[PDB]
């Protein structure tokens, strides 16, 4: 309601998080960024499992994933084994990249936030000890002063270091998907039976974050 | 750690309750209005 | 960085704070308490 | 108003804590960590002397540790040192990781715990200043503000990092007693005397924090 | 508000602070290569990779280019040239690195100086009680010290190290590219293959983003 | 001035002693971080580290250079010091080189585990002190708000709460740390008085001569702090 | 006026100064004192200086420690380890002699602003419990807002700075002393001044010099 809502606290604190962000992302960089959080947010990575079944599914035949969209049209073009492996690994790495710079933008967006903040409240408690002849109508002079570090707390806490958090479990997620469909388009390059590929590849599906889930 | 605007915080907010508990040492309190705080906050509380 | 603590320090400074203005809302001054507090700094700050 | 304060500084520490800690670990390494995190307050790691006199008891013949079982399966196969060994390094470093993790999620939620009490501090001590002429809603208000310090406070350094720390000493236990396993079936494997290896083994009981002495 | 004796202690301080911990003449190259990385643009490496190309079908802005190309003109070996390209680009690297660090310094001390200032104002009215009135607003300019520390030490210095810091990465890039260019001018490659080595440089560690 | 400095220090550990002593406050503290600590370390390795706090700060060691002396004394020949005792125990029974060495490197790494424990526990003493003391004020406040009788009671009642974080603050910065430092300078203390008496023990069993090993002890002895004090 | 000076004064300064005597002896304490001592009150010497005057020898072949046992050294030691080794030792130890400066006047400023808050915390708390007394309040705030300026100034102003510029210190004279082994090894190898004269060049630009080119 309209005690915790204030134009100026807000104002103060977006302003000053997006020039502080600015003067080392470009304004391209932050869409980009924002891009990937919205696309890592409101769409969920493939099931490790669902992409050995359709990988498995389409080996012995020689479709809803881009990745192995490319490979499989790359293999019909008919390139080189060198050839493949040096396309996803560079892809492998570009999504990396741009995965942990997005969480680089959203950290700096949640450390500068309540900087912020603090420097909303001392203006909130300047402005509230420039006008005081007596302390008694000075509780919404405050509330005004902790609503800015209020906000600065909130979207550090609750809305930027969580996308970021959640940027870097969808950039584990998916570079071990990228892994698993190089892997399988690889075998599948080979020729190979698909019972025998199986055998290694959810050797390795319990690295990492995942060695809780047994 | 913990970043540093947090300690410039919690000085800051020491040093001006100093303050307030000095503004306070030269007042007088309403009886009748600590006495409705007062009863609010053990109702508050339990 | 700083003692891992230092957050709830701030959170209690910030606490006991706004309880003192809360106390001041309802708070009236007293020109004689003053005088004498005044006094008493002078003497303590060595004026 | 009473138990409504109490409810919504709960809601307000634990919730913010859960949902800040579910973004940076998935349901399923919650759910193991707690199940790891209640396998190390309610069993007891089980005792080095024990261990070593089972062990040397295993290698003058020539078992209630699943380690030692896993070692001895491998050993009476007929499988070579080296697989053996791998086999063994890698069930020691799955633990290893698995406690850590543990130890993580945990640590997430301590450091996490104190900001939700700012927060919720912040909302009570605004909404305290602001219903000055209100005495009924200073109360709640201020309320709310200590409780949720207080559960902040109570959560990171009670709760969540003395459990962390748990794991912590859980996890150098059993790294030790399975690199303790390692040692004297690699012995036993080899064929040494067993007073030696005894005297050896003797050795690890000085490591890290045992100098109780 | 607005207060020259404020800002007047806080700059003061932090520069006695920082004139402890480096030299005068070190801080002035510090503002130089601050202003040089504000008012000037860094090249963009699809120029840089388009020259490079040119030059290669043919058989110069740049100053680092120049040096390259002057020391390919006088029949030098790669490992000379090589080494003196190494050391250009580690003077560019610890310059860079030695003004990031001037301005961090700069940005930790603002705020204890401004923390000093007000406590020092507080204790001066503190000491000076004479209106009830003013006791009130004397603390205003008093913490309008500890205001300006934080805003200097969050909307300039460490802003400032910040851009320092990506200049030196965009530096870092093209001299390295500029490097690889002149290595294949050396070596005599295709313009075609070395394009292409050379485009796989514009995915790096901050223009992944955009792309 | 060293005497000056030493009375200085004694004078302001008594001031904040009587700030201290008021006991349920300090109680308050001290059960909470024991609480805590118990977690990390047994009620067994609570009491080795307690003793070994005791241990260095009412015994001295041993000054190195009379260590140096009673070495060279017997390397020239051909004890109140218990390591040197077992050294040269070992060394009369008759043993190999790499035996001596295995054994005093045991003993000079058991001794340096030893330490770094103690410092470890009363390290995290120092750190949970403060968050127990801020506990304990705001239970204290809880307390205070919801007994609201008298606005006389305000301040009192309020300095009282607060006065558990102060403790916190005495035990977290001049006790448990203090101690925890000494026990670091005590380790590295004994570290090079036991490295000392092993390069000494070998030198005499190699039959070295003293000349060099002299200077190769003074060039030990010029190391480390020790290199302020030169 | 005088008591709450004092009392803030000995909080304070007495307080790092136990905390400080825990950490370092008080031999050591005294001897970082000269060596800060040392380094306020007499400057480095410029490299350029030293570059030549090691050309002046070069040719050839005062008013400098560390030359003076260098030429003494090399009129009697006709070998090149010893002296390289001794000048190694001598560097060393200088280097470790400012390392342990600069760690003592650290601890002094690390510990002078906990001091500050205990002070400001006994304040408060004496200021609360009297609130009655005007006599009694103010020395209690003067006790408070004293310890936390004592603390901040002595922590940001005395002994922060004393440590950074024993690090300055340190730096001039490692690199000094680089400079003299350098031309002390070259004179003994009887190279051309123009080739270590170049070598020395990349020596001058070393690390915070880069800054002034
Ligand atoms: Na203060
Ligand atoms: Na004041």
């Amino acid at each position: 309601i309209g005690m915790f809502v204030d134009v100026t606290s807000i104002l103060i604190v977006v302003g000053g998080s997006i020039f502080v962000v600015l003067m080392k992302f470009t304004m391209g960089q932050f869409f980009g960024a924002t891009k990937i959080a919205g696309k890592a947010f409101m769409f969920k990575a493939d099931e490790p499992e669902d992409l050995i079944a359709k990988i498995v599914e389409m080996a012995d035949a020689a479709i809803n994933n881009t990745f192995m969209q490319k490979g499989i049209d790359l293999l019909v073009d008919g390139h080189d084994a060198d050839v493949v492996r040096a396309a996803l690994k560079k892809d492998i790495a570009l999504t990396d990249e741009r995965h942990t710079q997005g969480t680089g933008v959203f950290r700096a967006f949640g450390d500068v936030a309540p900087a912020m903040g603090m420097i909303g409240t001392l203006v909130g408690l300047v402005a509230m000890l420039s006008n005081m002849d007596d302390p008694k109508a000075i509780g919404p002079a405050m509330a005004v002063a902790l609503l800015t570090t209020l906000y600065g707390a909130i979207l550090s806490n609750m809305v930027f270091f969580p996308i970021a958090d959640k940027l870097s479990l969808r950039r584990d997620q998916e570079t071990l998907n990228r892994r698993l469909i190089m892997d399988g388009v690889l075998a599948i390059q080979d020729g190979q039976n698909p019972r025998v590929i199986d055998s290694y590849l959810k050797n390795y599906l319990n690295e990492g974050k995942r060695a809780l889930e047994i | 750690g913990l970043p540093l605007w947090m300690g410039t915080f919690a000085n800051l907010m020491s040093l001006l309750m100093c303050f307030f508990v000095l503004l306070l040492s030269f007042s007088e309190m309403d009886v009748l209005k600590f006495k409705q705080i007062a009863g609010s906050m053990k109702f508050a509380f339990g």
